[PDB]
């Protein structure tokens, strides 16, 4: 029993993490095989910054400008590459620490674990969701730069997230491992604001199935919904449409409950619609749509507590 | 405001 | 900026973790150096937890009825020995990614990480609070026996607290790496209750710091308050007492955001006397008692956002 | 209730 938010094991990752520096600039990279990935960024003055132009940027380096450093032991970069906002730094030396592992560009309403590193060297561990503003709401400081988030399937690490900046909300923007923003952010410094977020509803059911199976059925009615009602409320609350993917997407934790999804629909309307009334779901005052259904029966028992 | 690159100097 | 409920890397954990066998019993081990250390419940039967005799049991038991399996390799059981509520099994092999490490006991109200482990393969991390009533609450399904919590502190593992049992209310009871229980909890199949538990106010108050830290006043007041005064308002809410010494802890976030401790007593008593009406505090809707001074301060930037 | 241990079959 219990229901926390929950990231995967760290420690294939942790082997992966080097320091990498370009002048004066740090930031971490991610050493996979003999290829060290890190920010472009790394390349830039802070005016740079203003309006880079990164292919002239790099044409005026070389190799040698390049300081890669995996704990005690320096290594030597002997070719390089961009591609799109990442750059790509061969090294003499292949990681015996590579996990098996993919790169994967996510879906908002995703999650995944975020291991924070500082010159390199791995802080802390935190589960986030892609937002459907293309934001995460991280915790990162500067020298996180260059961080990595990622989910792990059988010993296969997918990796899906490097950080780049902070935006001025406090929420954090960084890209794919192939270096592609996630929204339309960019890596100049120039205006660039979140734009409006919504709940991510799928997600939130999943949590409300989440509550059931560890026991808990206050906020169940007798009531039902169609999809399309469903959704007229949803949009009055800012939560995402539930499409009809979504909703067989929670087909199992529906078997496993026995609450029909357009019945944990009529819930959630209810909730929305009246609040919690000084009532907790799962320890939270608020709905929590930080859990993907793929989380929750990661999590929870395949046996319900009846 | 603009925004925040969080390498370290 | 950002403030997540944030774990320890669990690398240096994972390389640890074994699965012990005594008859059709199975759960995880923790393996230091030439030691497996796991719950001395893995040598009963589900009818000896009634009232078992663990000493009795024991001296029935031989090396050879322990089978320890490391990832895809068996190790040989060369000796053991019971320590409270601990098995301790000798092996013939030393593990070599043992970390540096120490065993600690720790106090009522701080924090640790926990290593979710099912047939010693690590599962997930997540981060949680010793309870006033010697509970957590984690999140552990059967096979869970055996997961450890610990903290982390310049590359040494300081391990706290062995799983081994799920209360009635869905809470946990565990040991330290010694083998005594936190709390009044015995490994038998017995009635047992959480006591009554309460808040952990130096915690709330620690993480109202990290709320200015990062930008956040909106609950703030020009009021103070004597430590007597507030003490009277926290016993009304089930809050602990706090304590000149949770007042010195409280120094260094003090220092750091001009808020005298008095001072934010006053605000968590008008916190506690009016509720929060609608608004939020680090994204939450209830005070959040999980985060001791010393996670703020490892988390939270060293430069508040004035 | 009572307990739940939580070793494995």
């Amino acid at each position: 029993s219990g229901f926390r938010k929950m990231a995967f094991p760290s420690g294939k990752v942790e082997g992966c993490m080097v320091q990498v520096t370009c002048g004066t600039t740090t930031l971490n990279g991610l050493w996979l095989d003999d290829v060290v990935y890190c920010p472009r960024a790394v390349i830039c003055t802070s005016e740079d910054m203003l309006n880079p132009n990164y292919e002239d940027l790099l044409i005026r380096k070389s190799n040698h400008n390049f300081l890669v450093q995996a704990g005690n032991v320096q290594l030597r970069v002997i070719g390089h590459s961009m591609q799109n906002c990442v750059l790509k730094l061969k090294v003499d030396t292949a990681n015996p620490k590579t996990p098996k592992y993919k790169f994967v560009r996510i879906q908002p309403g995703q999650t995944f674990s975020v291991l924070a590193c500082y010159n390199g060297s791995p802080s802390g561990v935190y589960q986030c969701a892609m937002r459907p503003n293309f934001t995460i709401k991280g915790s990162f400081l500067n020298g996180s730069c260059g961080s990595v988030g990622f989910n792990i399937d059988y010993d296969c690490v997918s990796f899906c997230y490097m950080h780049h900046m902070e935006l001025p909300t406090g929420v954090h923007a960084g890209t794919d491992l192939e270096g592609n923003f996630y929204g339309p952010f960019v890596d100049r410094q120039t205006a660039q604001a979140a734009g409006t977020d919504t709940t991510i509803t799928v997600n939130v059911l999943a949590w409300l199935y989440a509550a059931v199976i560890n026991g808990d059925r206050w906020f169940l009615n007798r009531f039902t919904t169609t999809l399309n009602d469903f959704n007229l409320v949803a949009m009055k609350y800012n939560y995402e449409p539930l499409t009809q993917d979504h909703v067989d997407i929670l087909g199992p934790l529906s078997a496993q409950t026995g609450i029909a999804v357009l019945d944990m629909c009529a819930s959630l309307k209810e909730l929305l619609q009246n609040g919690m009334n000084g009532r907790t779901i799962l320890g939270s005052a608020l709905l929590e749509d930080e859990f993907t259904p793929f989380d929750v029966v990661r999590q929870c028992s395949g046996v319900t507590f009846q | 405001s603009g925004v925040t690159f969080q390498s370290a100097v």
